[PDB]
Order: structure tokens, then sequence, then C-alpha cells
């Protein structure tokens, strides 16, 4: 009990980085992996990211002058909603990227 | 509560940019030529520009070879790897000594890796429930699971594998988890303090309530050599059967 | 455990183990809202204690029946005393302009009938100056519906304020920490 | 006559005096009597030397006062006196601009009794009776002082605001929507000033000799020592030894008040003949029952539950803005770090989307609200909010507390 | 019961005494054991002395008592000794 406490502090997931290869050949075949790798490179998840980036940047260019301000989220009738939608789309986009 | 053994009186070569040494500095006195050569060699080392350099020094006992070695090891800092081991340790038993020398060369070379990871964490509420669409009995693939944390609660459903991870952790409604979304499994912080005190005694730790917003995100930087990766890959890490 | 140890299939239920030295010779029993936790008698007692807590001294100490009737639907005989009311005509002798500037209407009479009306919230309930639903939208407009706990409980020490080395009594069931407090707990709390 | 006059009514005292002036007129709306038959005035108890027994016959009942023969006379004794209350004077009221900001939380019949006694006995002309909570957001209109505190980490008046007024008899919470309150959510915390006095005296009865007769003793010690825990409960008790006072009792005959010698200060090597009650383990019981009333063995959940219910009652059109506009007023919020602790525990309760904005003035917030309304009435907003002299007789006055100047107008 | 919170293995010390005379007729037989003496609860800063052998064999294998008793540790590796060096240094510093 005096040792195992720094586990989550500085753990880098080796399995998530695909370095447990010696234990991955039990249910792996070459053609399936190559087909997936060919049909992996972007081209499926960056499109909606750009779609949301478009609306985020167009609302931030002019309507984003006082959008995200918390005082605007305090003293206003629509800028609070502008802050809410700006933070919502920011979280959506960075979650999609990750 | 201190122990000094023929060392800890040395902290560096004590040089400058112009290769000028100091007569009494860093626990080293004298040896102008040796200090100049060591400074030049460590300056070449710091550039990471080469590999396989070698040098032999002729020094009698107590002349200061080990002191120079320790000083040069401290020149590059704790993070730069080093493994000065006795020459009689080569003659091992369970592995041929040339293989050991290759293993030491593998250990010596360093690297710095990193990874960014997210994680969610007590449980506010719980609502469990897809169709078989055929001859299958049923299809359970989504369950809303609460996530209390401290700074805000954000319940969310994911792949069912996270649900079976919840049963694997055997966490109650008033139990805190630490679920790194990279794998969908569970890391257990422990029980919670809110739904606690159900009894006067508990061997299981009550565990402090998690601090911060539930959708935790962080990045980790670790300097790990390659031989650790080799030995980790050599042996299995999981399994459930005999 | 001791592998393949002596056992005769006597109980061995993982959640049943009852033993004693036989001073009573018995065995184990067999056969987030506070409104859905305990009954109403104890909450009524707590409300009565809190209404006594409202009472500050001899002036309101016997006012508990009035407070109870309000909630459930020379010390307190109203602020009318001649040593307070009839004297105040000279207590402002520093300077004042007490003058009659008012006509003669039923409002002017209500200035005096309501002045020393000897009327309370209880009389308001017993009178028709306000209708029935006004007292409801005065009472029910305040109380909540279901949210009773969203952060845990503290359960502080009853007499002292200790946080650790805590323990309850055998039969009183009152929270305490120091065994020193038990000396007065089994005498005035148990 | 342009300048108005502002009265800040309440359930223990009122803040009267002209809106032009910025200094308080504290009329202590609470009578009493001593242990020798007769009865004192409203604001002469402090000068007497009888602290052995106390009897508190105030006009205010549990919630509100329900008689007017002497308390209206007390209001005359305070308002109508221009000698002790220099400069300020309400000679008759014929053209006087009074805003008697009554506790509109009273019954409409109470509102009408007040309205009749001010329109006939005072014979008033100008009136716009709304709670001071209506007039608090006037800080932005002029140069206003306020500490901007966020709990995320350790007309011309402002439009949106949710308010929490605190007092002696009661403490209430209300969302003032767009400047008009939403009295369908009139919330009250069951504890109050007299409740706190009783709690302290009962807790110290188990710690020292009787304070039930000497309740003013408890009042003084509460004034001098009690405060809100900076962070939490357990973190405050773990080092009670470094802050454990010793109340030195007053010389009951000659001394006006007692005092306390501080373990943190060696400046007082002077003892007293009267015994010293060692105040050791009773400080932290009180400040938490404001946040966690179960310590006071009551069915009241807590201020966190009440405020989250109040905000959830409000729609997203204002509720994020409503948390973005929160002000706590009243005397009890002069207790240090109440706002910071409340904001921190709410930010714990509040999810990661609602930014926190809680504003509490430094000092007695009742006086701050009174002076904010004084500045309000210095401006013309009341002058379009007042009622003319011809708005009382030709129609039943009850209509005024039904559609215009009554809590049912804002339910 | 010398119970430990982070153990889960409650140790029973035998029998114990009350301060009651039980019933009226002849009785109180068969009672001669050690009675609890100390407080109901008190902290014990228990000191244990172990060598680097036990710590290293714990590091090498999930179970370490078997190799400590039987004696088949199995030539534990160097990074174990390095991490134990760092851990002991910081434990002394803490
Ligand atoms: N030039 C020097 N200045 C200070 N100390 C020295 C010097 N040379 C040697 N020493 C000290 O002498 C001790 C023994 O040296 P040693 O390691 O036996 O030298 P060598 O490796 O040449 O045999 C070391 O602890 C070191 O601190
Ligand atoms: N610094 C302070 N800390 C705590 N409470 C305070 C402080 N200053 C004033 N108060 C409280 O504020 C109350 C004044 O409120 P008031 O409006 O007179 O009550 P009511 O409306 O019931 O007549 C006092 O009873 C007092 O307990
Ligand atoms: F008038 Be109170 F006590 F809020
Ligand atoms: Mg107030
Ligand atoms: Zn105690
Ligand atoms: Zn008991």
């Amino acid at each position: 009990k005096l040792f195992k406490k720094n586990n989550q502090v500085n753990r880098v997931d080796l399995d998530f980085l695909n370095l447990v290869f010696t234990l991955n050949d039990k249910d792996l075949t070459s053609y399936h992996a190559e087909e997936i790798s060919k049909l992996t490179c972007v081209k499926n998840f960056v499109e909606e990211v750009n779609k949301l980036r478009e609306t985020n940047k167009q609302l931030q260019e002019e309507f984003g002058e006082a959008s995200f301000l918390n005082f605007q989220d305090a003293n206003q009738y629509f800028k609070y909603s502008n802050k809410q939608k700006l933070e919502g789309t920011v979280d959506m986009l960075n979650f999609l990227k990750m | 509560v201190t122990r000094t053994a023929a060392h800890t009186h040395i902290k560096g070569l004590g040089l400058d940019e112009s290769g000028v040494a100091k007569r009494v500095e860093g626990g080293f006195v004298g040896q102008i030529e040796a200090r100049e050569a060591c400074g030049v060699i460590v300056d070449l080392i710091k550039a990471k520009k080469m590999s396989g350099r070698a040098i032999l020094l002729a020094g009698g006992p107590s002349t200061g070879k080990t002191a120079l070695a320790l000083a040069i090891s401290q020149e590059l800092g704790p993070k730069v790897p080093f493994c000065p081991l006795v020459g009689s340790e080569l003659y091992s038993v369970e592995v041929k000594k040339t293989e050991t020398l290759m293993e030491n060369f593998r250990r010596a070379i360093g690297l710095r890796i990193k990874e960014t990871k997210e994680v969610y964490e007590e449980v506010t509420e719980l609502t469990p429930e897809e169709n078989p669409l055929g001859g299958y009995g049923k299809t359970i693939s989504h369950v809303i699971v609460g996530l209390k944390s401290a700074k805000g609660t954000k319940t969310l459903r994911l792949d069912p594998t996270i649900y079976e991870s919840i049963q694997r952790e055997k966490v109650s409604i008033g139990d805190v988890i630490y679920i790194e979304a990279n794998t969908g499994a569970v890391k257990r912080v422990g029980r919670s303090d809110a739904y606690a005190t159900e009894f006067d005694l508990e061997t299981e730790e009550y565990v402090p309530l998690p601090k911060g917003e539930v959708h935790k995100k962080k990045e980790i930087v670790q300097d790990v050599t390659l031989h650790d990766l080799d030995v980790a890959n050599a042996r299995p890490q999981g399994g459930q059967d005999v | 455990k001791a592998l393949v140890e002596e056992i005769d299939k006597k109980t061995y239920n993982p959640d049943i183990y009852f033993t004693s030295l036989d001073p009573q010779a018995r065995r184990y029993t067999s056969k987030h809202s506070f409104e859905e936790r305990y009954t109403q008698q104890e909450i009524l007692q707590s409300d009565r204690r809190f209404m006594e807590l409202n009472t500050e001294n001899f002036s309101d100490l016997p006012n508990v029946p009035t407070l109870l009737s309000d909630l459930t639907g020379y010390g307190h005989g109203w602020v009318l005393k001649p040593e307070t009311l009839r004297e105040i005509q000279l207590s402002y002798k520093s300077t004042k302009l007490p003058k009659p500037k008012r006509k003669n209407t039923n409002r002017i009479v209500a200035l005096k009938k309501v002045l020393s009306s000897k009327r309370n919230l209880h009389s308001f309930l017993d009178s028709a100056l306000l209708n029935l639903m006004d007292k409801n939208v005065i009472y029910h407009n305040v109380y909540n519906k279901r949210y009773f706990k969203v952060l845990p409980l503290i359960t502080t020490c009853s007499i002292c304020g200790g946080y650790d080395s805590i323990s309850s009594c055998v039969n009183c069931g009152n929270k305490i920490c120091s065994v020193s407090c038990f000396k007065l707990h089994n005498e005035t709390r148990c | 006559e342009t300048p108005p006059i502002v009265i800040d009514n309440g359930s223990y005292e009122i803040k009267f005096g002209p809106s032009t002036n910025k200094k308080p007129f504290r009329a202590l709306n609470a009578l009493a009597k001593d242990k020798f038959g007769t009865s004192y005035l409203s604001n002469h108890i402090k000068n007497i030397k009888d602290i052995s027994s106390i009897t508190f016959r105030r006009p205010h009942e549990l919630g509100q006062l329900t008689l007017w023969e002497l308390e209206s006379c007390i209001w005359d004794y305070c308002l109508f006196n221009p000698s002790e209350f220099d400069g300020f004077d309400l000679k008759e009221g014929k053209g006087h601009h009074l805003v008697a900001s009554e506790s509109c939380m009273t019954l409409p019949e109470l509102s009408k009794h007040a309205d009749q006694v001010i329109f006939e006995e005072y014979e008033f002309d100008s009136l716009f009776k709304s709670p001071v909570a209506v007039f608090v957001p006037f800080t932005k209109s002029y140069k206003g002082e306020m500490r901007t505190i966020s709990g995320k980490d350790e007309s011309d008046y402002h439009d949106f605001q949710l308010v929490i007024d605190s007092g002696f008899n009661c403490t209430w919470i209300i969302p003032v929507l767009k400047g008009i309150p939403y009295y369908k959510a009139v919330k009250k915390l069951d504890i109050g000033g007299r409740f706190l006095t009783g709690l302290l005296k009962e807790t110290l009865s188990f710690r020292h000799y009787n304070m039930m007769d000497e309740t003013i003793l408890v009042n003084n010690i509460k004034e001098q020592c009690l405060f809100v825990s900076p962070v939490s409960y357990f973190d405050s008790f773990k080092t009670k030894d470094k802050h454990a006072l010793e109340y030195v009792l007053p010389d009951f005959q000659t001394s006006f008040l007692g005092y306390v010698r501080n373990p943190r200060k060696e400046n007082v090597p002077l003892p007293e003949d009267a015994q010293i009650i060692t105040l050791t383990d009773e400080l932290f019981t009180i400040p938490e029952t404001f946040f966690h009333p179960e310590i006071s063995q009551i069915t009241k959940p807590g201020i966190v539950e009440a405020i989250l219910e109040s905000l959830s009652m409000l729609p997203e059109i204002v509720r994020p803005l409503m948390v973005g506009n929160i002000v706590c007023t009243g005397g009890n919020f002069n207790l240090p770090n109440f706002a910071q602790r409340l904001a921190a525990e709410l930010q714990r309760q509040l999810p990661t989307d609602w930014t926190c904005h809680v504003s509490v003035p430094e000092g007695d917030c009742a006086l701050f609200g009174w002076e904010v309304m004084s500045q309000f009435a210095k401006t013309d907003s009341y002058r379009k909010a007042r009622v003319t002299r011809e708005e009382y007789y030709e129609h039943g006055p009850d209509w005024c507390t039904k559609h215009r100047f009554g809590y049912q107008n804002w339910i | 019961i010398s119970i430990d919170k982070a153990s889960g293995k409650i140790t029973k010390l035998g029998r114990s005494f009350a301060r009651s005379r039980d019933y009226d007729a002849m009785g109180a037989d068969t009672r001669f054991v050690q009675c609890p003496e100390g407080e109901l609860q008190k902290r014990k800063t228990v000191v244990h002395t172990v060598s680097l052998h036990e710590i290293d064999v714990i590091n090498s294998r999930t179970q370490g008592f078997l190799a400590l008793f039987t004696g088949d540790t199995g030539e534990i590796r160097s990074e174990v000794r390095d991490q134990i060096n760092t851990k002991v240094a910081e434990w002394k510093e803490e």
C-alpha cells in the first residue's frame, strides 16, 4: 500500500500507442490491418470539424467581439447565449479533434 | 542523518566557455589537461551530433578517475542516461556477456516520449436500458452513468464496454471512478465521502471526493529508454485464465 | 485462510456470524429526502425546539403556543402600554410636528381601529381581512418540494466539537467523540 | 420640492432619512422592558446597567409586527424628530416624497394598513413602495463600490439581478426578474437573528453558566467573535487550540460591557474579579448552519438547495445571467466570507457552464442597500414610479396592493 | 480485536471482560482472561524493520513471502534497485 500510488501520476499508455504488438498477433491478420490503415488517414473526421470551425469563426469574427465575456454573460440579453454557444462549439471541436 | 562516502564533495568540473579551469572549484583541484579534455568531450556530447566515441585514460589508483567519471555524469544532468558498472559484472550466468553488452548499449541511448490523455470521474445517477434486429436475445449497448466529481457533474453514456467496466470496478451509485476514455476501462479512486458513513466501520477507504471538473484532460512527458520497452514486450501483461 | 481447516457446515454464512459470552443469551434479528427518511413526530419535535430557539427570553418563552398555532394554522401583551404609547407624546420633546392633517373618512377611522387593533397573524387567520388563499400563497410560496440534500452530512460532536476518535453510545444513539463527554452523556444525554 | 426621502423598512429596525443624505437613520424597530416593571423605549436599552435579566417585547412578531398604536408612534419618534435627527425632517408629509420600502413580503392587508397610516396620518403625496431589493442594481448608474468576486477558483439601474436579503426576524431570497420580482419563489431560510441568539445561548449553556437571562451577553460575544469558516468545517476545527478565546465577563455593576483576552495577544495582562468563561469548542457550530442547517436540527435543507431550486425555476433566458447577477444584502451578510464560501460551494454544485458572479458589499449590506436606494431616488426613476396624490381615495386602496404595490402584483 | 483499517484481516486476541455481575443465581463461572486496558481507539505508530531483500522480492513478484521463506528470489534486476534507491531517498526526505 506504500508503493502503488504514483500510477496515474505519470503513466503513458503503451497499449494506446500500439506497442503491445507481441500480444496483438493472436487475433490479427495482415490484409485487414492494411485495409484499415489505407482507409484510416483523415478524410472522415476533419470534414465536420471544418464545418463547425466555419460557424465558430464567423460568430467570433464580428459577433465574438463581446460573445464569451462573463460580464456579457452577466449584463446582457443575448451575449450570454453567444458565450454559451461559443464555449459549446469550442468544446465540440476540440473533443472531435482529440 | 547524512552519509558522505569519498564523494559528495564534487559538484562539477568548473570550467568556462574559453576552456579556463579553476584551481579550487567543484571539488576538483589541479588537472588542467584532464579538465580541459573532459570539458571538450562533454561539450561534444551535449550536441548529440555523434555516436560511438571512445577514449582511454592512464590513471593509477587514487589518481581521480572515478571522481572525473562522477563529475562528467553530473555535467549532463540527471536526465541524460548513464550506467557505469563494474568490469567484473560482464561475466554473468543466465545470459552470454556479449548479449549483456548489447543490452547495456540499448539501455544507454535515451529518449523522451509524451502522451495526452483524458479521463472522467462519484456517480450522480444511473439509467440502464439497442435491438437484436434478428434472432439474438437482445442488444445492450448504452447506459447513462452519472459523474459527480467536484466542479460540476456531467453524466454521459459511451460504448457498453464502459458499462461492463463499471460492473468490473463493482462501484455503487455513491462510488467514484477514474475512467480514462482512451481504453474505456476503470481506474478506481475508491469509495466516496458523500454517500459514506453508512456504518461506523469500513475497511474500504472512504477516499477523498475527486477535485475539479469531471472531464479531466492532461498531458504526460516521460523519458524512457528502449530496453524497458523490450522487457515489457517480452512478458505478458494481462490475462484472466491459468 | 487455513486451507481445508476444521469446519462442520455450522452456519459459515459470509454475512451471518453471531456469538457472545451469554450475558443475554440471544441471537441476530430475523423472522435523498428527509421527508422520505424519518417520520413526522421527531420533525415536529425539532420544529418545536427551533420555535423555542425563536423565543429569546421571558418575553417570548411562553409565546410557543402562538408560534405553534401560526405554523400549523406586560411581557407580550402587545406594544400598547401607556408607559410606551401614552408616554411617547412627550418622549419626542426634542422637536416634532404632530398635527392633524387629514379629513374625516373611513380610512381615518381605520387609522385608529387598526392602530391598537390587538390583532396578530393568528387573528388574521381567524379574520376575513384577507381571504383563504392569501395565507396559502404566504405559507406555501416559501417551502420547497423535494430538494432536501445534495451535499453530505457532518454529524458534529454534541457537546464538544471533535472530528476523529468518534463513537456512539450503547442505547442513546447520540454522536460523540471524547469518552470524557460520555460521563455527562450517560447522565444528561442518555 | 424635488428631493425624495427613503425609508428602509424591516423586521428588526428601519433605515429612514432623506434620499439626498448618505448617512443612516437607524430606527431600532424593537421595544423591550426591564426586570423592574416598566418598559423602556425602542433605542435606550444599551445605556442601562441591568444585564442580569432581559425581557424583549418588540412590536415585531415571528415574521412581522401586527399592531400600529406604538410602532407608528415609534416611527413618529424617529422620523418626525428634527433635533436629534438634524437636517432631516418630515414636518407633515403634504408634499413630501417618501418611499417607505416596506417589507412587501407582508400581507396585502398589512401593506394597506401601512399605506393608510402613511397617506392619512402622514398624509403623503408621493409613494412607490417596492423592496430595496428592487433598487439595489442602481450601483452601475453612478460611481458605485462593489467587490467583484467569482467562486470559480480560490432603466439606468442594472437590468438582471437575483437578491438575498438578510435580517434578524427572517432571511429571504427572491429572483427580481427584469426589475420586477418573481414572488412565486419567495424563499426563506428558517434561521434568523433571534434564532442565532438562541442557538448561541443554548450551546454556551452546556459550556458555561446560564446565558438565558443574560442574552445580551451572548449578543455581545457573537458581535465580537463569531465568523464564517473560510473554507469548511473540518479544516477549521483541526487547530482550535490556536484560536480558543476566553470571554472575560463584564463587571455587572460598573462596566458597560465585557471583553475577551486573546491568546494571540499578550497586550492585556489585566484580569478581572468576575470569572472568565473559556470559549473553547463552540465557535464553528453556528456559521455552518447557514449553509448546513441540519446542525440546528431542522428540516431546512440548506441555502445551496434553495438557490439551485430558485435558479432552476428561472429559464435559460435569464438563469445563466441570473447567476451572473447575484447580490446578497442585509446585515447578516456583513459576516465575513459568507459570499466567498457560498460561491465556492455553488461552483462545486454548479456545472462547468454557469460562470459565477456574486456581489456583496464590504460592511453592513442593509445600509449599503439603503444608500443605493438613496442614490436611486436622487435620480428620476422613482419620479415616474411614484403615485400621484389622486391615486388613493376615488378607488379602493386595496387595488394598489393588488395590481401595483403588492406582493401579489409580482407573484 | 487489533483491527487495522487498511488490512481487512481482523486479529482476535482471545477473550475479554465486562464489568457486570450478570444474573442473580449462582453463576459468573468460567471467566479468567485478559481484559482490555487501553482506550477504545488510539493511534499506533507501529515500527517495522525490513531489509532491502524483502522490498526487492516484493518488487520482482506480486507475491514475495513465498520466496522469502522458500528462498527462490531469482536474481532481481537493476531498475528495481534504482527505483528503490529513489523511493528510500525521498521517504527519508519526507
Ligand atoms: N583532483 C582531485 N581533487 C579532489 N579530490 C580528489 C582528486 N582526485 C581524487 N580525489 C578523491 O580521491 C578519492 C579516491 O579517488 P579514486 O576514485 O581512488 O581515484 P582513481 O579512480 O584514480 O583510483 C575520491 O573520493 C576523490 O574524491
Ligand atoms: N457583521 C455581522 N455578522 C453577522 N450578522 C450581522 C452582522 N451585522 C449585522 N448582522 C445581523 O443583521 C441583522 C439586522 O437585520 P434587520 O434588517 O434589522 O432584521 P429584521 O429585518 O428582522 O428587522 C441583525 O439582527 C444582525 O444579527
Ligand atoms: F426582515 Be428580515 F429579518 F429579513
Ligand atoms: Mg437586511
Ligand atoms: Zn463531546
Ligand atoms: Zn447514551
